[PDB]
RNA sequence: AAGGCGGCCCCCUGGACGAAGACUGACGCUCAGGUGCGAAAGCGUGGGGAGCAAACAGGAUUAGAUACCCUGGUAGUCCACGCCGUAAACGAUGUCGACUUGGAGGUUGUGCCCUUGAGGCGUGGCUUCCGGAGCUAACGCGUUAAGUCGACCGCCUGGGGA
């Protein structure tokens, strides 16, 4: 908006771990307003991850994280005609919420039978980096790499 | 007084490359601004200017 | 426009001075100048409306 | 297969694309690039970076030659004088002249009309 | 004078302006018909032809694109000697003369001043921008008038048709 320049909202902690930054996984991943249900399916494909990756449930999330995370993105911009694609330097806030949101987007168009199980082998392959939510930071990085030119 | 032979002087109002100066900048009257330029472009039919600095 | 680089400089003030040099020099002014012919016309109106103007 | 020490970096800057040619002290050419060479058409092709590469690309192809120093002559208006004179230097030679050649008429040849646009 | 005139050098040549004096003694102003000059395009005879470029060709764009944009390209543009006599040939303001508050500049002369400084005090010519009285339908013009007068000439008398 263009006068209105504002703050933003203290979302709560999260009561098992302590982690503000898993709360917000448990945001993206609800629906329909039942965080009830979301956080069932995250406490639990968090198990099921830090089980078959050698331990930290916190440090599990935190490095397939990091392996999505992005750094660079493009941002369409017309000249008079042609639309050019500008790479631009991604803020440290948005970089964990396109993670998390490529994720769930990943682990929701899979064919396992929970979500928890869905989720669990979609922070799995990012952590021995593939499968769909690496495909897309690659395939935005060359996006980026690709149109380097123009910034 | 200004005289084509006189190179001294004519370095004053040329560039580095060898471009005359313009009245705007150097301060000078346009009577003489005139016998300036005329000065110069003899100046460089002679060789004792250059037109350039390619050479 | 020529320029050399000295012993002892840095690279970054050569490629400075270069710059400086050309637009002293007015290499762009006077190449941008003859990509397209000008008619007499429309060179003598652009002079009188750049003089009328600087009247400020 | 030869030594030379001390080249000349022709850069010939138009709108559309750059050449960097590198050359020895008499005119013989060693090697070239070219923007359009460097994996780039149309808009991409004029831009600043891919003058860049274009040098590189060039400074690449003169290993072989082991040359040192040399001088930079630009040639033209265009973008890539400036990044290329400097991805030459960060590119591991040392630069010792930086000119400028471009053409101007001391007036000679009438141009195209102006365009209608 | 207008059209116009732009590297440097030589030869032939026109006008303008200023200073102080001398000389003729109204020899002046305007001008129907007449004569000359007159951009660009165009025409004629003969040369030349780099670049540019009407026509023309191909490529794009587009509903179409006989165009704008791109790649080429012939007359033409250049020289000599003839014609053509026209332009928003415009300051859209005929020529000549006289008078009528100011300011800021530019250009080119010239005369007086511890030249003492690139300066101080005047006096011609051409020219740019403001603006007063007055004028004007208004916009504006405004000592270079579109103000106040005089001399001569040219021209207008609803729109189309034309």
């Amino acid at each position: 908006p263009r006068r209105r320049v504002i703050g933003q909202r203290k979302i709560l902690p999260d009561p098992k771990f302590g982690s503000e930054l898993l709360a917000k996984f448990v945001n993206i991943l609800m629906v329909d307003g039942k965080k009830s249900t979301a956080e069932s399916i995250v406490y639990s494909a968090l198990e099921t991850l830090a089980q078959r990756s050698g331990k930290s449930e916190l440090e599990a999330f935190e490095v397939a994280l990091e392996n999505v995370r992005p750094t660079v993105e493009v941002k369409s911009r017309r000249v008079g005609g042609s639309t050019y694609q500008v790479p631009v330097e991604v803020r440290p806030v948005r970089r964990n919420a396109l993670a998390m949101r490529w994720i769930v987007e990943a682990a929701r168009k899979r064919g396992d039978k929970s979500m928890a199980l869905r989720l669990a082998n979609e922070l799995s392959d990012a952590a021995e980096n593939k499968g769909t939510a690496v495909k897309k930071r690659e395939d935005v990085h060359r996006m980026a790499e690709a149109n380097k030119a123009f910034a | 007084e200004i005289d084509y032979k006189d190179i001294a002087t004519l370095k004053n109002y040329i560039t580095e490359s060898g471009k005359i100066v313009p009245s705007r900048i150097t301060g000078t009257r346009a009577k003489y601004q005139r016998q300036l330029a005329r000065a110069i472009k003899r100046a460089r039919y002679l060789s004792l200017l250059p037109y350039t600095d390619r050479h | 426009p020529v320029i050399k680089v000295r012993e002892n400089e840095p690279f970054d003030v050569a490629l400075r001075r270069f710059k400086r040099s050309c637009e002293k020099a007015g290499v762009l002014a006077e190449v941008r100048r003859r990509e397209f012919y000008e008619k007499p016309t429309t060179e003598r109106k652009r002079a009188k409306a750049s003089a009328v103007k600087r009247h400020a | 297969r030869k030594q030379v020490s001390d080249g000349v970096a022709h850069i010939h800057a138009s709108f559309n694309n750059t050449i960097v040619t590198i050359t020895d002290r008499q005119g013989n050419a060693l090697g070239w690039a070219t923007a359009g060479g460097s994996g780039f058409r149309g808009s991409r092709k004029s831009t600043p970076f891919a003058a860049q590469v274009a040098a590189e690309r060039c400074a690449d192809a003169v290993k072989e030659y082991g040359i040192k120093n040399l001088e930079v002559m630009v040639k033209g208006p265009g973008p890539g004088r400036e990044s290329t004179i400097r991805a030459l230097n960060a590119a591991g030679f040392r630069i010792t002249n930086i000119t400028d050649v471009t053409p101007i008429p001391h007036n000679g040849c009438r141009p195209p009309k102006k365009r209608r646009v």
